């Protein structure tokens, strides 16, 4: 059963054109203008793509508006993060934000001073990771000794995006399904 | 026709009742609710306890605090939580009285419909009875406009001192009533005087004990300075005695546009300029506020650290992260007005204050400031201590419930003479129509007289005095003198002259017991189907 | 409808009550007054039973007036006496 | 139609199950009452048809009658066991309008709770009934009337064909009902010094599917279903004047009694007392074998010593049977039911006095069956009914057929005077107590006037089952009955009127004088007031109390 | 809830849709089990036998349907065997049509169903009618033609090739059985079983047939002329109806309690001894001490017979049913048996009794069945039930209808031509009553893979005009008269299909409502 979905389902618009010679027109086409809408509604949600260094009186509004999105529920998830720069944690989760921005256009990632953000926080509960969809805290996230701590990684927070909802399991984009191109081409030539 | 018979959803959970015995349970569940706050009228009362799902704990005997966050199941229960919430919303008092007396009424309209009467003729007969009630008190009522503004000051204690003589508070009378009528002094305009409610504060420390709380004008914080080494006392110096309190809505940060900016950093040139940018602005900065001559300074968020510092060296004290609502109240007590930004910054617009102080409380690490003015100014603040949290509580709700008693006095001056006094005057006035009015209303009207007699045989039964002698005593007194304010001496005086005991209630007040307890009751007698849809 | 499968029409109070299985033991009481009603008398097996209720809403009122129970109860074997005074003077007289 | 339950109460706590008061009640006896009345609507009248009712073993029952439908319809509701015992009760007594008084009934109570809904007092609709009632038994009275020039049993005949539609067998009512007529008239008898009774029952009912409802062949005699003791004897007894022996002795190797505990010391008598012990039944048969009884009958068993000595004389053996039929075969050969053999004096014997006489006796296979045939009865004259049919279902329908044929006829003969039927009552009722309370006017007119439209459901429902126009019947029954009770006493054809009425078979308006549509008297009468009775006992209830079981 | 019903009420025209295509069911199992060239079935109980046949009867025997309007269907093939014995499945199919053929009109042209009871009694007052006329007389005493007409039953069957044998087998058993009005019943005739031998040999014989051997050894296994004389006492010492309890007080009483044990079966031995008798047959077990000395008179003694049995010894050997023995006499003991006769089995022994052959009571005969198997002998026993039966219904009606659907298409004819003139309401059911009798005819063409189309239009246009007696013959599929083709039935098995047929549409069609489930 799964064979024949396997032709549409572990395609993307790139690759259903390998199936152009062998499979039906009416077939593949019929997908690939669907593929293509999802393309679409993806280059429309891309309101973001750096960081969003704010202050306070904005967070009012930045992070918790941008949860309502278009309030069609539209939703946005919003990852915070109250920067300590004293912390070697904070200056990673730093470079985490920064690079998955680049990726993922449509999530925001928003950064702001952890003493500027709560009065008399713990300096010692810093770096921490909040994340907002719809007005609700979806997760009150502590120090990333949970994440590996100093020898914390680009794919360990990626796969931390997906627990939570704002990524898809089976993304493109995301690193573990993110094949190598030589990784793919020692397959075709053992098959 | 099958077995399956359904017409709405869950018919299961949805279950109906109907005919005189759905009605029986209805005013029997009222008797539910009023004889557990029946012991809580009058100033022999006794408090509740109340214990939320969270784990929280409350104590306390005003009847809409008792009847809120409760779990009920019946609805009219809940229609009685929503009137007490209504006095308590609008008045502030008779929250208990209202649910007694509703509850009286329909006790008394059980038996007549048992003797066989429509229930909306039985609602027809009180609302004749209600408006000839309320029309015969407003005759019999003495007006206090008249006289000057001192002998009138003495009337907000009579009547102050009612209000917190039915609570814990009540250990020293005279002593907190100043409070309550002290603050009112400050907010009156001496002609077409309007209260101004919004102004009034009203915030208490869990602390000490609750005779060490004094009143104060001015408001208070719950922060610390910017700084420890700042000085805890700021006095002002040889003129200008106001220390210029200068307030800010943007903090001392670097300016930026809200929108998202990346500002480009050119070869080493550029590197070197953007140092002394920063540098002189601080150095701008600085001479802006040296300029308006401000003491002291405070922001809404946090001033940067650099910051912080540049302010202690020239003897400059600060404040920080000062609430949004919190701010606001600051500049009305102390004549002042807050600035957009920092560019139109001047001396009119600063503030004036006559001195401030750090106080301290135990070995607890916690700061409070505490504002006080010299002159009458604007707002006033409460400042409530005690030895427990619900202790506080139930004061601040105590010197709540007098703060609402004394503010219908400002809007209105027609005052009455409660605890008893009222009922048996307006009993006995619908009983003499009764028998000029025989028609068929004539058992509505002794309904709602017998009704009215069930608040001062409530006061006699918690005073342990017999109602017998209580309640004929008023009956054979009232209809022989025309003296209107006799009523039950609960306190065991030897007199029950309500002239000389120094008790006075507003009109507005025990006016609203008898109207949202008539219109209420005419509601719970028209229902006849009840469904109830079980969770 | 009792327990068994038998089935009764009853006009009667006291075969009302008496079929009739209370869970509470003062309103069971009223049972054991119209059997006492019935083996005594004979007739009115229902009025001695509405009295008693309306006796009960009467004294409930009472109760809350602050008067003693036992006053109370006191006071309705005198004027039950005293009933029957009025009752044997309005007593008409029949021959056999 | 009561929808959203009531609540359990919490200031009413009583054991067992929850107490519901109001409206409710009267519209839940009334709805249990249609989901009987629905039942037992489709089946009334010629054109009504039946249903089926399956016994969960794979038997069932196609039923007919009011009272069988109901007494396997097990009501679990206390109202509708009211109506089923009183089926019970109707059945038993009289044997007619089994459905019409349930329908009656229900017709009463859905009009009876639409008064209550009204805002009249229950105790002033009763009063509405029984005042009504007590002038319809005395319209009934005036529209009585007496056979009279009828040649032969024609009156007989025509009356016992309005008990025998509605059936399967109606399209055979012009031979059976001969034979149901001669059969009651061979049962005569007498009893209180000249009062004619005939007995319950008396006529048989032996199951023979076979050749045809048709061919049912009257056998003028009684007639008995058992089987042959020993298959050697003879099954045709020849000659004239066969003398019958009704016996209710038991003559098996027989016991001592209970209290007897033979003890011997000498070894000898063994021999002495196991032959007298079996001898001393033999001086019982050797004294009425020399009697010349050739065919004996017997209640309780005759074993193999017994059943050998008949044997050795050409004499029939019978096995177990009723206890009741052989009463009537004693009376109809005109010997006496013995239970115990023994004569005043001090010696047993047995009399000649005690045989019966017949003419002839025979043993008739009913195609699998042995049945011994008795005609030519002496003393007292006697019938049997042999039913014949497709199967055994069919034949257990005629069967109570044949009893409510047989019941209308007994009554018949009871009383001369008969009545019109086919709605001419009912119809003649509803106008009769329309006009009657004009003059009482303020209160019971509406009560009677909702009680007269009550009767006319019985017309309204034989042509909803006929699939015709019921409206169109409706207008000429009522406007011509009402014609003739305005119309002046002297007017011949607009009196006759008042004699006919509904037609289901071809569907306009006939005389059932010429048509033959005739019922007793008694049937109309104590059917309404069992049907009062029935309508008080649910009327006056006011809340339903139920206690659960222990 | 309410009383023990309205589950799912099937009311108005529903239910009675359901009742004609289940009572159609009922015909469609059994179609094909029609004609010369019907095909068999095998059923499967669930006890664990098996039932091989294709009467209609015994086919319906072991199914079982859970629906109260197919088991009504299901009744009527008890009527048809309890009556005559043959033409089961002729009913079963009859009706069907019948419920069939009314069904467009309940279902269309709405005539209720009590004006098709009306019409259907006419019918069947005319069916009589012509059935009476069709059917010609026939000689009783006639061998030659009797054996032709006991054959036509075992025409449709599997023993027509053995139908020279089985004709001679019924008619002489039937002859035997027949009492000198001519009333017979089958209960006497034996159906006694003997697996295994070939078909040829298997003949009747005057007498019985047991299942035991003698107990002795020194009996006589070969009689001439075989006294018998039935016993139903056993020959053990009677323990009485009555607790003896011998208090026993001195030595010489229990020894002599031991010898009147001897002494008594002694004394019920010496009387059975005054007539000296070849055969003692005993009811009850017998003894080993009484076997000995009715051997020294002569006598030979058996084991316990079932008095099944012994009522047919009663007839056969002309003795009487005895139990007393003190009362036994000369004049009640058997005579004239033929010959006495053991043969080796290896199942179980086999004692002949023979008769001498030369009024008095009605004899009895056992009629051997020799067949292949277990299934065999139950099939070809029903072929004797089957074939007898025909012989019954010649004697009590001399009349003999046509066979091969002859008789139910001179119905057919003539209720499609009186239909004409009946004109009024009841015409529709009335013409409806022949196009079932036709089917009768077409299911024997269906069988035989004719086509019923131009053989149904031939045979009417031939049956006005050519003769009453024409038919379809089953073997070949052509119009052949059914003088020459020389097969023949009865008419009583005509009335029959005709009276129960009618009779059970008119029971199946006044039913509104099923309801299910509502007490035991
Ligand atoms: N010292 C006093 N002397 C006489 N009457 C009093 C005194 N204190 C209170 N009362 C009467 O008892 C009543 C108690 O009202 P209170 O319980 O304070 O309001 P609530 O019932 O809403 O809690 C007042 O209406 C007043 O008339
Ligand atoms: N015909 C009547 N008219 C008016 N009132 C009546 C009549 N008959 C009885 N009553 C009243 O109704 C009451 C009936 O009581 P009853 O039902 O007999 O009690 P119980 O049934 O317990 O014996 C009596 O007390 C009497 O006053
Ligand atoms: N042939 C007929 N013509 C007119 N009416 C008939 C005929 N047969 C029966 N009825 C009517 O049908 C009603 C019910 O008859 P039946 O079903 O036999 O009695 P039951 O109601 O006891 O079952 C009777 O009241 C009678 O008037
Ligand atoms: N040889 C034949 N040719 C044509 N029809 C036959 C023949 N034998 C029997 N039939 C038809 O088959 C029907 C049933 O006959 P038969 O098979 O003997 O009875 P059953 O149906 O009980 O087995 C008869 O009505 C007859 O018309
Ligand atoms: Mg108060
Ligand atoms: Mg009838
Ligand atoms: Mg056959």
């Amino acid at each position: 059963a799964k064979q024949h979905e396997n032709r549409l389902e572990d395609k993307d618009l790139s690759d259903l054109e390998e199936l152009e010679d062998d499979e039906d027109e009416d077939f593949l086409e019929a997908y690939k203008i669907k593929r293509l809408n999802e393309i679409r509604k993806l280059q429309e949600r891309s309101k973001f793509g750096e960081v969003f260094h704010i202050n306070k009186p904005e967070y009012n509004k930045e992070v918790t508006l941008a949860s309502q999105g278009k309030k069609d529920d539209g939703g946005v998830y919003v990852f915070v993060h109250l920067s300590l720069q004293s912390k070697l944690q904070s200056r990673i989760l730093s470079h985490l934000f920064q690079s998955a921005a680049c990726k993922f256009r449509e999530i925001k990632f928003v950064e702001i001073p952890a003493n500027r953000a709560i009065e008399n926080y713990p300096e010692s509960n810093c770096p921490t990771l909040i994340v907002y969809y719809r007005g609700e805290v979806i997760k009150n996230m502590i120090t990333l000794l949970e994440l590996g701590g100093n020898n914390s990684k680009m794919e360990d927070f990626e796969d931390f995006m997906v627990k939570v909802g704002a990524v898809a399991e089976g993304d493109n984009r995301l690193i573990m399904n993110r094949d190598d191109e030589e990784s793919r081409e020692e397959r075709k030539l053992h098959y | 026709m099958g077995r399956p018979f359904i017409i709405v959803k869950d018919q299961g959970n949805k279950k109906r009742q109907h005919g005189l015995e759905a009605k029986k349970s209805h005013i029997l569940a009222a008797r539910s609710v009023a004889s557990i706050i029946k012991t809580s009228l009058g100033p022999r009362g006794l408090d509740k306890i109340l214990i939320s799902p969270d784990g929280e704990i409350t104590i306390t005997n005003d009847g809409a605090t008792i009847l809120s966050q409760m779990e009920l199941d019946n609805e009219i229960a809940k229609l009685l939580v929503q009137l007490s919430k209504s006095q308590d919303d609008e008045i502030g008092d008779g929250t208990t009285g209202v649910v007694v007396l509703a509850s009286a009424l329909l006790d008394q309209a059980l038996e007549l419909i048992q003797k066989g009467i429509h229930p909306i003729k039985i609602a027809n007969g009180f609302d004749e009875a209600a408006k000839l009630a309320i029309s015969k008190l407003e005759e019999t009522c003495d007006d206090i406009s008249a006289s000057n503004d001192e002998l009138f000051r003495d009337f907000l204690l009579r009547a102050a001192k009612t209000s917190l003589g039915s609570k814990i508070v009540s250990k020293d009378h005279d002593r907190f009533a100043e409070m309550a009528v002290e603050a009112v002094i400050n907010v009156m305009d001496k002609d077409r005087k309007d209260v101004d409610f919004d102004l009034i504060k009203m915030q208490g420390r869990v602390g000490g004990s609750i005779s060490d709380s004094k009143l104060i004008n001015g408001v208070i914080l719950d922060k610390d300075f910017s700084h420890p080494q700042m000085p805890k006392c700021v006095l002002p110096k040889e003129g200008s005695d106001g220390v210029k309190l200068a307030i800010l809505t943007c903090p001392f940060e670097p300016p930026k546009p809200k929108t998202k900016h990346k500002l480009d950093i050119s070869s080493v040139e550029e590197y070197q300029k953007l140092q002394t940018y920063e540098q002189d602005k601080f150095k701008e900065m600085i001479d802006d506020v040296k300029k308006a001559g401000a003491d002291v300074v405070i922001c809404q968020w946090g001033f940067d650290d650099e910051a912080n510092h540049l302010l202690l060296q020239n003897d400059l004290p600060a404040v920080r992260w000062v609430g949004g609502q919190e701010l606001e109240h600051i500049a009305i007590s102390t004549n002042g007005r807050i600035v957009p930004r920092f560019q139109d910054l001047s001396k009119d617009k600063l503030g004036t204050c006559s001195r401030i102080y750090e106080q301290e409380f135990g070995t607890t690490k916690d700061r409070m400031l505490i504002i006080e003015q010299s002159k009458e100014t604007k707002t006033v603040t409460c400042f409530v201590r005690g030895s427990n949290k619900m202790i506080v509580d139930e004061a601040e709700r105590a010197l709540h419930d007098s703060l609402c008693v004394v503010r219908n006095l400002v809007k209105d001056s027609r005052v009455v003479y409660g605890g008893g006094a009222a009922e048996v005057t307006m009993s006995l006035a619908v009983s003499e129509e009764a028998d000029k009015q025989r028609g068929i209303d004539q058992y509505a009207f002794r309904g709602f007289a017998q009704a009215l007699d069930t608040i001062p045989m409530t006061l006699a039964e918690n005073s342990g005095l017999d109602p017998i002698g209580t309640l004929s005593t008023l009956k054979s007194k009232q209809l022989k003198e025309k003296i209107s304010n006799i009523g039950v001496d609960c306190l065991g005086y030897g007199s029950n002259d309500m002239k000389e005991l120094f008790v006075v209630d507003p009109f507005i007040g025990k006016k609203q017991q008898i109207l949202l307890a008539t219109q209420l009751c005419r509601m719970i007698l028209k229902i006849d189907n009840v469904i109830i849809s079980g969770k | 409808k009792t327990s068994r499968g038998e089935i009764i029409i009853s006009n009667d109070g006291h075969t009302i009550l008496k079929q009739m299985a209370i869970l509470h033991p003062v309103a069971r009481m009223l049972v054991e007054v119209s059997a006492a009603q019935d083996s005594e008398a004979g007739d009115g097996t229902t009025s001695v039973v509405i009295l008693t209720g309306a006796l009960l809403g009467a004294a409930e009122r009472l109760l809350n007036k602050g008067i003693h129970p036992t006053i109370i109860a006191d006071s309705f074997q005198s004027a039950a006496k005293r009933s029957v005074d009025i009752l044997l003077e309005m007593c008409h007289k029949v021959s056999l | 139609m009561s929808q959203l339950f009531n609540n359990s109460r919490s200031d009413t706590l009583f054991l067992g199950g929850e107490k519901i008061s109001g409206d409710d009640i009267r519209n839940q006896n009334v709805l249990a009452t249609m989901a009987v009345a629905n039942v037992v609507k489709s089946s009334l009248g010629p054109v009504g048809l039946d249903k089926m009712l399956v016994d969960d073993i794979g038997d069932f029952t196609v039923t007919n009658d009011g009272a069988t439908i109901l007494s396997l319809l097990d009501v679990q509701h206390p109202a509708g066991k009211i109506l089923v015992e009183l089926a019970q009760q109707q059945d038993r007594e009289i044997g007619d309008g089994t459905t019409s008084v349930v329908i009656i009934a229900s017709e009463l109570l859905k009009r009876a709770n639409e008064l209550v809904k009204n805002k009249i007092h229950p105790t002033t609709i009763i009063t509405g009934f029984r005042v009504a009632l007590r002038e319809a038994i005395r319209f009934i009275n005036e529209v009585l009337s007496t056979s009279v020039d009828t040649l032969g049993k024609e009156t007989l005949i025509n009356i016992a064909k309005t008990s025998m539609s509605s059936k399967i067998i109606g399209a055979d009512s012009d031979f059976f009902s001969n034979m149901v007529v001669d059969a009651l008239l061979a049962v005569k008898t007498q009893n209180s010094k000249g009062e004619i009774k005939y007995p319950v029952k008396a006529v048989n009912v032996l199951k023979a599917h076979g050749k045809s409802a048709t061919e049912s062949l009257l056998v003028p005699g009684y007639a008995l279903n058992c089987t042959v003791a020993s298959q050697a004897m003879p099954k045709r007894i020849a000659g004239g004047n066969v003398k019958i022996a009704c016996l209710d002795l038991n003559l098996q190797k027989a016991r001592m009694a209970m209290g007897v505990q033979i003890n011997i010391d000498d070894p000898e008598q063994l021999e002495q007392i196991r032959k007298r012990e079996a001898g001393i039944v033999l001086e019982r048969v050797k004294k009425i074998i020399d009697a010349g009884a050739q065919v004996v009958l017997t209640t309780k068993g005759i074993d193999d010593l017994c059943l050998k000595e008949f044997v050795e004389a050409k004499i029939m053996g019978v096995r177990r049977c009723k206890k009741e039929d052989l009463r009537r075969i004693a009376r109809a050969t005109g010997a006496t039911l013995v239970s115990s053999m023994s004569n005043l004096e001090g010696e047993e014997t047995f009399e000649s006095s005690y045989l019966g006489l017949c003419d002839e006796v025979v043993q008739a296979k009913f195609s699998d069956d042995e049945c011994i045939l008795i005609k030519g009865t002496s003393k007292h004259s006697s019938s049997s009914i042999i039913l014949r049919g497709a199967n055994d279902y069919s034949l257990d329908e005629m069967e109570r057929s044949l009893h409510d044929s047989l019941s209308v006829v007994k009554r018949t003969l009871e009383s001369g005077n008969v009545v019109p039927g086919g709605g001419c009552v009912e119809a003649a009722l509803n106008i009769y107590l329309d006009n009657f309370a004009t003059t009482v006017g303020s209160r019971e007119q509406l009560a009677i006037a909702e009680f007269a439209a009550a009767l006319l459901i019985i017309p309204k429902t034989l042509a909803v089952n006929a699939a015709k126009d019921s409206s169109e019947l409706v207008a000429k029954l009522r406007s011509y009955h009402a014609a003739s009770q305005m119309a002046k006493p002297e007017d011949v054809k607009r009196r006759s009127y008042r004699n006919y009425g509904l037609d289901l078979i071809r569907g306009k308006i006939v005389d059932e004088i010429h048509a033959g549509v005739l019922e007793p008297t008694i049937s109309k009468v104590k059917s309404l007031k069992s049907a009062l009775e029935a309508c008080v006992a649910i009327l006056r209830i006011d809340t339903m109390i139920t206690v659960d079981p222990e | 809830v309410f009383m023990n019903a309205s589950q799912e009420r099937t009311t108005g025209r529903q239910a009675q849709i359901s009742n004609i295509t289940a009572a159609k069911a009922v015909a469609d199992v059994i179609r094909t089990c029609l004609g010369p060239k019907a095909m068999l079935k095998m059923l499967l109980d669930p006890m664990g036998g098996l039932v091989l046949t294709n009467d209609g009867h015994a086919i319906l025997r072991e199914i079982d349907v859970a629906h109260p309007a197919a088991k009504s269907m299901l009744e009527l093939s008890r009527t048809q065997d309890e009556e005559v014995g043959d033409g089961t499945t002729t009913v079963i199919i009859l009706a069907g049509e019948i419920l069939a053929q009314c069904a467009p009109y309940l279902i269309e042209k709405n005539i209720h169903p009590v004006i098709i009871i009306q019409a259907l009694k006419k019918a069947l007052t005319d069916a009589l009618e012509v059935i009476k006329q069709v059917s010609k007389p026939v000689d009783v005493e006639n061998d030659a033609a009797m054996k032709k007409l006991i054959q036509a039953s075992i025409g449709t069957k599997y023993v027509i090739h053995w139908s020279e044998k089985m004709c001679e087998l019924a008619l002489d058993a039937v002859k035997t059985v027949r009492k000198d009005f001519e009333i017979d019943i089958k209960r006497y005739v034996r159906v006694e079983k003997i697996p295994g031998g070939d078909v040829l040999d298997s003949r009747v014989l005057k007498g019985v047939l047991l299942n035991k051997d003698v107990v002795h050894p020194k009996m006589s296994r070969h009689i001439e002329n075989p006294r018998v004389v039935l016993l139903d006492c056993p020959l053990e010492y009677k323990k009485g109806e009555s607790q003896t309890n011998i208090e026993i007080e001195k030595e010489e009483d229990w020894n002599r309690i031991l010898q009147i044990e001897e002494e008594q079966v002694q004394l019920m031995c010496e009387q059975i001894l005054a007539v000296r008798p070849t055969l003692v047959i005993t009811e009850k077990g017998v003894s080993d001490l009484a076997q000995h000395y009715l051997l020294k008179g002569g006598c030979s003694v058996l084991r316990r017979v079932k008095k099944s049995d012994n009522n047919r010894i009663a007839r056969v050997t002309g003795a009487t049913i005895v139990n007393r023995v003190e009362d036994l006499k000369e004049s009640d003991v058997g005579t004239n048996c033929g010959l006495f006769k053991v043969e080796m089995i290896g199942d179980e022994y086999f004692s002949f009794l023979d008769n001498c052959k030369e009024s008095g009571l009605q004899k009895a005969c056992t009629i051997m069945l020799r067949g292949g198997s277990k299934d065999i002998l139950n099939e070809i026993d029903r072929n004797l039930q089957d074939a007898m039966a025909v012989a019954r219904n010649v004697m009590l009606s001399p009349s003999l209808s046509p066979g091969g659907g002859a008789t139910e298409m001179a119905v057919s004819v003539k209720l499609a031509e009186k239909a004409k003139q009946l004109e009024g309401i009841q015409q529709w059911p009335y013409q409806a009553v022949a196009d079932a009798m036709e089917c009768i005819p077409r299911t024997l063409i269906q069988n035989a893979g004719g086509d019923p189309i131009r053989l149904l239009s031939q045979l009417r246009a031939k049956h006005a005009q050519g003769n009453f007696t024409t038919g379809i013959d089953g073997d070949k599929g052509k119009i052949v008269d059914m003088v020459s083709y020389g097969i023949w039935e009865p008419e009583v098995i005509k009335q029959q299909s005709v009276k129960t047929a009618i009779e059970s549409a008119c029971l199946l069609l006044r039913v509104d409502d099923i309801v299910s489930g509502v007490r035991k």
